[PDB]
């Protein structure tokens, strides 16, 4: 979790927000995914959010559903994703790496063993999309035992009790959901989140990253101006992968241009 | 925190994205309130009696047990309005949706019987109903698609994954997570996150209550066993609930064996799966070694699902209920038997329960036993599919 | 000579070839004997309750009468096992066939609902069932063909004449005249030679008896009118019988107007035909000036017949019952209305009765009136035909 | 009715049975039907049974159903049949002519008026196929008022009461049914009718003609040997019409050969 603490301190000193891309590990294949991730970092990503392909990602809309499918078509398994994570960490010693998991993949061979594997490869946080705070106990306990930040969601419909819980239990960053629904660049958030950002700060929550529907530089700026510590963008990044499958070269050039613009908006 | 226990032993829970927890909490509160509300109970009772036609008949088989010591009764949920037990709990959930001020309904359907029940309740009670149905099921249960559309419901084919019930369930939950302020998710089985397994049981429990009174009136004693097919678990928990404390009464649940357990093409996670977390619950799953959820298979769209409700997993674990499997071919033989020898055309789902009862009789024909099968629905939705299959044979 | 009066006023009789008179006399004697036989009555009652599911619900419409002073109840024969009122009297006639030592059943069918009822009773009670059905009806009521075949019955398409119910009726009678020693003709309507109009009424009269008790319990008075569609006359006479002596209760029968009375393409001989002799009876017929029997037409196979039972002709003649007509398009609008606003999919036959009730309400919306429609069957058999029609429009 | 009395007296003197063909009037058209009937008579028919086309002849099997249909396709109506009957009577003053009617055609414009028209054209008997003795009163009364023989059926399942009624009410001839079922040459009678023939004679019934399924000379002989006064054949005759529609010439030659053989068997 300390990689986040270090990042946010550096960003704060630089009066900067974080820009954090999401991609699915192994989409569209292992080699190309590794190059994709290198490009995201070189282009200015402050941290990564990395999905492990899952059969049934119920918080994800079509774009990221299709990313999961492409990874599966390439034969990608969680074991191979762990191999990939080791390679990423070996190249990039300081960048915070967060996994986007579904509960079954964490529970499957033992919750404790899962977080142990995360610690051994050098992952910094885990967000389990279909585990609400109410079911979080064995997950967050295992995470903290292995020096992994458990990432909690603060939804737009959060009450005070939830804000206090998230603030107390979470580490690394707090995930500030833009809106209801599932992942996707097509649906942009509607309701200002200023009040929630302020309360999280009052309760000493981990710094907030806004995510869901973030697809443009303007929205990155807006997240930061509203007081969030940065923003996450997934579907918008993945769409670039989708649209350029037949030109890996043009794929990387467009990812570089987009991330660089998205990062510039955080400054 | 919750008002009610979300678990049955280790199984159950509320494994949904955080965004949906307020909707689940709201539904649980509405349920607890409604259960104490005489006006709600009276409205529900009125619909069940005068609209759906309860109590349903309990029919004694005249022919298919001849030459054995089995007495077999069929609980006739096939006679309920809509043609399946699905109608009972939809009437209760529709009233809850109105109690919560919701104007729209989302439902998943496999056999289309829950879809038809959701559409008819929505037509009666003034809700705008959209139903997700896998594209394979749209074909093999086509008569129900016609019924839902003629009642004004929106039927949304799902081409993703296996294009069957699991895939419909995924799309329904994804929709709900973005529409819960206006739409109630009318989940059709005793599975999913709390409070659904509890609500669905409580709104189906009249099946077993009536059965108990009917068998006491006709036979002067409890049945030796009650037998029901198990998809997500609603018709079986509805039949079982009122007998759980009657320890002499066997509770037998029948999972689909598909092409045979050994083929991996089945829907029997309770006996051949492993506990996992999916569709809002910790429950037995068909899953790969590395924890991906598998696709199920059954001839019967209504049983074609790679998990099962948590109360069944619990009743199995403690040994209170016993679970078995019946293959496609066994189910087909029981379907033909009932049509030709009792004049009742059963749903292929219900035919799994009947097949196991007929095995119990045939295997030990001198064993005295009083059995009830929950005839969960009628087979009108299945007649084209079945006719095609039998023609390709006979 | 006969035990019972074969006529209702000038209508009725036994206009069959001499060869069939012993069979009719035998059936009449068996009926009279059975009606005095407590064991027969008990067996019949048992089947009606525990096998067919009686009593059926009486449902109050929630939506389709809003903004008017009409209160409309629907007698839910659509919920009976088989899906239509046809099941009631088939169970009684099947028991008569066994009482007479017959091993085989002949039936005609139009909508296929009587064919399904005959097949299911024959499967239960051990009779070998053959059903004549016009080839046009085989297509437009196809789901019932599948149901009959899956129950083991022989379905014989009739291509002769109009290839609809009249033509099936002709073939059934011709077969019976050569097979009566072994086969009972299980006529499906309150028409044909004596004793059928009498037997069919007596074996359907529970419809009106239940309705009376149900409306007295719910409303504390008799209905202002009871409304039923009229093919050969069974569901309507079943609803009417117990109210005949209650002179305040209107008895309204609805004939099919088809494409419109003025087109000559209809099935409304009671009001637009002339008395004649055909199918064993003296009754109103659609006929040419020189006495050839015409072909009828209706969108609804079950009403598509150029005559009507003699008791209806009699009740009309004395002014005890009133008969009207409803066109195909009126029936279709009522079908859509019930599906979309009450969540009940009615048979197209029953939709004629509903259409007239909705006209009674709409024409005089401030008239206080308590109406019952006999919802004679469910519309599963009709959904493909109707969907096709509406698609060609909407 | 007296034409039958005269015929049976002549036949008795000649130790002969009657051979009586049936055809549908107007099959396959008016002209050809008239020639057909002339041929039946010239070939030895002792009397005729003549059907008026009816929409729904429920005592008839496919062969005669098709005859009715052909007449209808030629536009034949009962009024035209009466025109035909006048022409037949004008040519053939002594041959007994019996009509095969269904009830609706007799009832349609008044039962009394129907029999009046029969008397005016010179018909000798009427058999109404779907009127049993139980419903016969207004028919038989009208027939006798107009000097028309009412023809009653004696079925194989006749009890004593029926034999006495038929014997008392009937005139002209008694129709002795070979079997249950409908008309057709394919189904031959099974059960000997000797007992019924004898009882009809005891009760002074009109002489018996056996009919239904009679298609061969042997069966004609057998009817006579069994004590009946003769036999009627319809479907067998009509089949010759059916099979030769495209050769009216060959049609008449085959009808002549068949009737002559059928008549020879009665001698
Ligand atoms: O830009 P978008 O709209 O594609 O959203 C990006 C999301 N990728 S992610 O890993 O942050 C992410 C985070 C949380 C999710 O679900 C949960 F909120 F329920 F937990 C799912 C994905
Ligand atoms: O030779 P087949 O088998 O064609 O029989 C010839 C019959 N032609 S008929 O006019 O005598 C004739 C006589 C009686 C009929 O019906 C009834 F018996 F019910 F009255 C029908 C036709
Ligand atoms: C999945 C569906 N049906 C399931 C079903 C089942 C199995 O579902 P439960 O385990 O929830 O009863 C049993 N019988 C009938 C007639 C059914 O339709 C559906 O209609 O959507
Ligand atoms: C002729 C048929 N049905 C008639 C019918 C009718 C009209 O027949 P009656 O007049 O005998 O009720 C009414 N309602 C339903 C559902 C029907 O199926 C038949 O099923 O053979
Ligand atoms: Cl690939
Ligand atoms: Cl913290
Ligand atoms: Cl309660
Ligand atoms: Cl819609
Ligand atoms: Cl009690
Ligand atoms: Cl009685
Ligand atoms: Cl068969
Ligand atoms: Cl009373
Ligand atoms: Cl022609
Ligand atoms: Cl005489
Ligand atoms: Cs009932
Ligand atoms: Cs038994
Ligand atoms: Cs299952
Ligand atoms: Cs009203
Ligand atoms: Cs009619």
């Amino acid at each position: 979790m300390e990689r986040y603490e270090n990042l946010f301190a550096q960003l704060n000193d630089r009066r900067e927000g974080a820009f954090v891309p999401f991609v699915t590990l192994g989409d569209p294949g292992i080699e190309q995914s590794l190059k994709i991730i290198d490009t995201l970092i070189d282009a200015g990503a402050d941290a990564l959010e990395l999905g492990v392909p899952f059969s049934d990602p119920l918080a994800d809309g079509p774009t990221i559903q299709n990313a999961n499918l492409r990874a599966f078509a390439a034969g990608v398994t969680p074991a191979q994703c762990f191999e990939m994570l080791a390679l990423i960490r070996e190249k990039h010693p300081t960048i915070p790496i967060g996994l986007l998991m579904y509960a079954n993949l964490v529970f499957n061979n033992g919750i404790d063993a899962f977080y142990a594997r995360c610690e051994q490869v050098g992952v910094d946080s885990v967000l389990v999309a279909d585990v609400p705070v109410e079911e979080s106990a064995p997950f967050r306990q295992a995470a903290l035992r292995h020096n992994i930040a458990p990432i909690f969601i603060c939804p737009p419909n959060a009450d005070d009790d939830l804000l206090r819980q998230v603030a107390s239990y979470g580490r690394g960053y707090t995930y500030l959901l833009s809106r209801s629904g599932v992942t996707g660049a097509e649906n942009r958030g509607a309701l200002p989140l200023h009040h929630l950002i302020e309360k999280l700060k009052e309760y000493h929550a981990a710094p907030a990253l806004q995510g869901f529907g973030i697809s443009s530089p303007e929205q990155v700026s807006a997240a930061v101006r509203a007081g969030a510590a940065g923003a996450i963008s997934g579907s918008a990044i993945v769409k670039i992968i989708e649209k350029n499958l037949a030109s890996p070269k043009q794929m990387l050039a467009e990812l570089r241009s987009f991330v660089s613009a998205m990062k510039a908006a955080s400054r | 925190t919750t008002l009610l226990n979300p678990y049955f032993g280790e199984f159950g829970g509320m494994y949904v994205p955080q965004i949906l927890m307020p909707a689940l909490n709201q539904l649980e509160e509405a349920f607890v309130s409604a259960q104490k509300d005489p006006e709600f109970q009276a409205q529900f009772a009125d619909l069940l009696k005068n609209y759906a036609g309860r109590p349903t008949a309990l029919t004694k088989c005249q022919n298919i047990t001849a030459g054995t010591r089995t007495t077999l009764y069929l609980k006739r949920e096939d006679l309920l309005h809509g043609g399946a037990h699905k109608t009972n709990q939809v009437l209760g959930q529709a009233l809850l949706a109105k109690r919560m001020g919701k104007s729209e309904i989302i439902a998943e359907t496999g056999a289309g019987a829950h879809g038809v029940a959701s559409a008819l309740a929505s037509a009666l009670l003034g809700l705008k109903c959209r139903i997700y149905m896998g594209a394979k099921d749209v074909e093999r249960q086509s008569p129900n698609v016609f019924r839902m559309r003629l009642m004004g419901a929106e039927v949304i084919p799902v081409h993703s994954g296996s294009a069957t019930l699991k895939d419909a369930c995924n799309e329904a939950l994804r929709d709900w997570s973005g529409s819960y302020e206006t739409a109630h998710y009318m989940l059709g089985t005793a599975a999913g996150p709390h409070p659904y397994p509890t609500i669905v049981r409580e709104f189906q429990r009249m099946i077993g209550e009536e059965t108990k009174a009917q068998i006491l009136d006709k036979e002067g004693r409890l049945p030796d066993a009650v037998i029901a097919c198990v998809g997500g678990g609603s018709n079986a928990i509805g039949m079982f609930a009122d007998f759980i404390n009657d320890t002499s009464v066997g509770l037998i649940g029948v999972e689909p064996g598909g092409h045979g357990i050994e083929t991996g093409e089945h829907g029997a996670p309770l006996k051949h799966g492993r506990v996992g977390i999916y569709f809002g619950m910790k429950a037995p799953m068909m899953q790969t070694a590395d924890g991906q959820i598998e696709e199920s298979y059954s001839i019967s769209a209504g049983l074609d699902f790679p998990s099962v409700g948590p109360q069944h997993a619990y009743l199995n674990s403690i040994g209170r209920a016993d679970y078995v499997s019946i293959t496609d071919d066994e189910a087909l033989e029981a379907f033909k038997t009932l049509c030709r020898h009792e004049g009742i055309i059963p749903a292929l789902e219900s035919s799994h329960a009947l097949a196991h009862a007929l095995k119990m009789m045939r295997e030990q024909p001198e064993k005295e036993q009083l059995l009830v099968v929950n005839l969960s629905g009628r087979g009108d939705k299945d007649i084209f599919t079945v006719h095609d299959i039998l023609k390709a044979r006979e």
